[PDB]
């Protein structure tokens, strides 16, 4: 019955302090817990009853707990801490969570660089034509990308999956695959791949011709 | 130049008869020494083990290393009866976690279960599970006792005195 | 130390049962409470229940009472959970956690956590395609059509690191998964430099080495 509000993402600058809240009714009447979880990782405690630190932690790692606000403080924030944090409470013989809130590193835009794949001979043996599309090192993470098949929009048949951020250089890469019938496929001839993007003046198209 | 601490394992000061009681001695030659109301005992390994707790069990108890000196006394109360309310303490700090728990002779069938403060229901439960304040506050202090179905009769605990402090 | 070692990955098809294991070490069992969480692919962490293991008391979140049973093997120092009636939203890693200071206010340590996939699909290795460089360059190799997750790739037996992407994969329409792994080289060396990704799927040990060639 008891709620735990986390906000979605939080950006912050190199070098630069984090704060992540966690929103409760009389959230300080309780004490409040936070975990970190790297991508695909275990979670990991941090922080315990609102300000205590484990063994092993950085100083840097700070927490805060009065009123219907616990907060979570990064001092110099650094790219391991990319990763999403959980606050937990124990309420009536119950543990919950919040939402968790993915940290985010920012920088400035990058464009992406757009290059597109047509599909396998031994694939289109399958009887199905995968047509893949790449936008590599693009900063920020939006980006629009739209299939075109002899001038005709694609919709319904393509799917996106996007890295994390990256350690080194924080930029995105973004892969999409348009999944098309080898009947289909092989009754038109231009297929084309237009990215948008906020590094981008105009919109890249990069396309090739079947055969 | 450190002292020694004796560390109870689990945390609760009161248990039964036939209870199950690791005493674990800390500091830093690997040997130990284990006293009990003053008096060395044979066992000189680093933790002390009572396999059944007998009333002549109870008491303070006190260790020291070769690296460490004589450790403050940790009581030890071994209750007769078939119910007992255990706690790791009687005095809290306000704020601080408070966890209690009703455990019945050999763990019998113990279904139930009321934790009380002042003679008035605080939690009651189904089967058996602990009572747990999360941070203590100033009007949890009194006294404490559980009640329950202990195989087919009902059973009232004895007495704890619980009192919170702050600063 | 403290270590929770968790049981291996599961397929499961809806209606079946999980059981999973976690085997405490590293200090004494009968202490400390245990956790389970479980967290779906892409959201957050949901907390299921924990089990006092001295006499083993339990306690369980009111969206799988009815459903899950935690019980533990003192002798044996590992905690069991079981959750029946499984649907495919029960897709999800499930983590055993030790409740800190002998209760589960909160957890100190974490296990591995274990995958179990609820689908009506069955265990198949992928197909690996090679996506071929145009006329810096890119390429890949697409790994589509198998089940369950996960599957890894190297590229040149891991001595190409720095500037590849290992996508997250996609569920399909079919129910099989679907991810790509490309990487960008100089477009100098596409003519004597050979590139091969070399794909592991585990759940099915399927190992399989394909040269992308323009
Ligand atoms: C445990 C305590 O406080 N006092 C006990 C007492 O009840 C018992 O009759 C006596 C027998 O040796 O030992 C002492
Ligand atoms: C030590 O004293 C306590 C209380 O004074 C008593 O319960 C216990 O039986 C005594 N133990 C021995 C060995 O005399």
């Amino acid at each position: 019955s008891y709620v735990l509000t986390q906000p979605s993402s939080v950006s912050v600058a190199p070098g630069q302090t984090a704060t992540i809240s966690c929103g409760g009714h009389n959230i300080g009447s309780k004490n409040v817990h936070w975990y970190q979880q790297r991508p695909g990782q275990s979670p990991v405690l941090v922080i315990y009853q609102d300000n205590k630190r484990p063994s092993g932690i950085p100083e840097r790692f700070s927490g805060s707990n009065s009123g219907n606000t616990a907060t979570l403080t990064i001092s110099g924030t650094q790219a391991m801490d990319e990763a999403d944090y959980y606050c937990q409470v124990w309420d009536n013989y119950s543990v919950l969570f919040g939402g968790g809130t993915k940290l985010t590193v920012l920088r400035t835009v990058a464009a992406p660089s757009v290059f597109i794949f047509p599909p396998s001979d031994e694939q289109l043996k399958s009887g199905t034509a995968s047509v893949v599309c790449l936008l590599n090192n693009f900063y920020p993470r939006e980006a629009k990308v739209q299939w075109k098949v002899d001038n005709a929009l694609q919709s319904g048949n393509s799917q996106e999956s996007v890295t994390e951020q990256d350690s080194k250089d924080s930029t995105y890469s973004l892969s999409s695959t348009l999944t098309l019938s080898k009947a289909d496929y092989e009754k038109h001839k231009v297929y084309a791949c237009e990215v948008t993007h906020q590094g981008l003046s105009s919109p890249v198209t990069k396309s090739f011709n079947r055969g | 130049l450190p002292k020694a601490v004796v560390f109870l394992e689990p945390q609760w000061y009161r248990v039964l008869e036939k209870d199950s009681v690791t005493l674990k001695c800390q500091g830093a030659d690997q040997s130990t020494q284990w006293f009990h109301n003053e008096s060395l005992i044979s066992s000189q390994a680093s933790s002390y083990f009572i396999d059944a707790a007998t009333v002549d069990d109870s008491g303070e108890y006190r260790c020291q290393t070769q690296l460490s000196t004589l450790s403050d006394p940790v009581q030890l109360e071994v209750h007769i009866g078939w119910l007992l309310l255990q706690a790791p303490r009687w005095v809290f700090k306000e704020e601080d976690p408070i966890h209690l728990r009703c455990h019945s002779w050999k763990n019998t069938a113990l279904h139930k279960v009321t934790y009380l403060q002042n003679g008035k229901g605080r939690k009651y439960f189904h089967h058996n599970s602990d009572f747990y304040i999360p941070k203590a506050t100033l009007k949890d202090s009194g006294s404490y006792f559980c009640r329950g179905l202990v195989g087919s009769k009902n059973v009232s605990s004895e007495t704890v005195q619980i009192t919170i402090t702050q600063g | 130390e403290v270590q929770l070692v968790q049981s291996g990955a599961e397929v499961k098809k809806p209606g079946e049962s999980l059981k999973v294991s976690c085997k405490a070490s590293g200090y004494t069992f009968t202490s400390y409470y245990m956790h389970w969480v479980r967290q779906a692919p892409g959201q957050g962490l949901e907390w299921m229940g924990a089990i006092e293991p001295m006499y083993g008391s339990t306690s369980y979140a009111q969206k799988f009472q009815g459903r899950v049973t935690m019980t533990r093997d003192t002798s044996t120092s590992t905690v069991y959970m079981e959750l029946s009636s499984l649907r495919s939203e029960d897709t999800a890693v499930y983590y055993c956690a030790r409740g800190s200071a002998y209760y589960y206010d909160f957890a100190d340590y974490w296990g591995q956590g274990t995958l179990v996939t609820v689908s009506s699909a069955s265990t198949k290795g992928p197909s690996v395609f090679p996506l071929a460089p145009s006329s810096t360059a890119a390429l890949g190799c697409l790994v589509k059509d198998y089940f369950p997750e996960p599957v890894t790739v190297s590229w040149n037996s891991g001595a190409l690191t720095s500037g590849v992407h290992t996508f997250p994969a996609v569920l399909q329409s079919s129910g099989l998964y679907s991810l790509s792994s490309v990487v960008t080289v100089p477009s100098s060396s596409l003519g004597t430099q050979t590139y091969i990704c070399n794909v592991n799927h585990k759940p099915s040990n399927t190992k399989v080495d394909k040269k992308v060639e323009p």
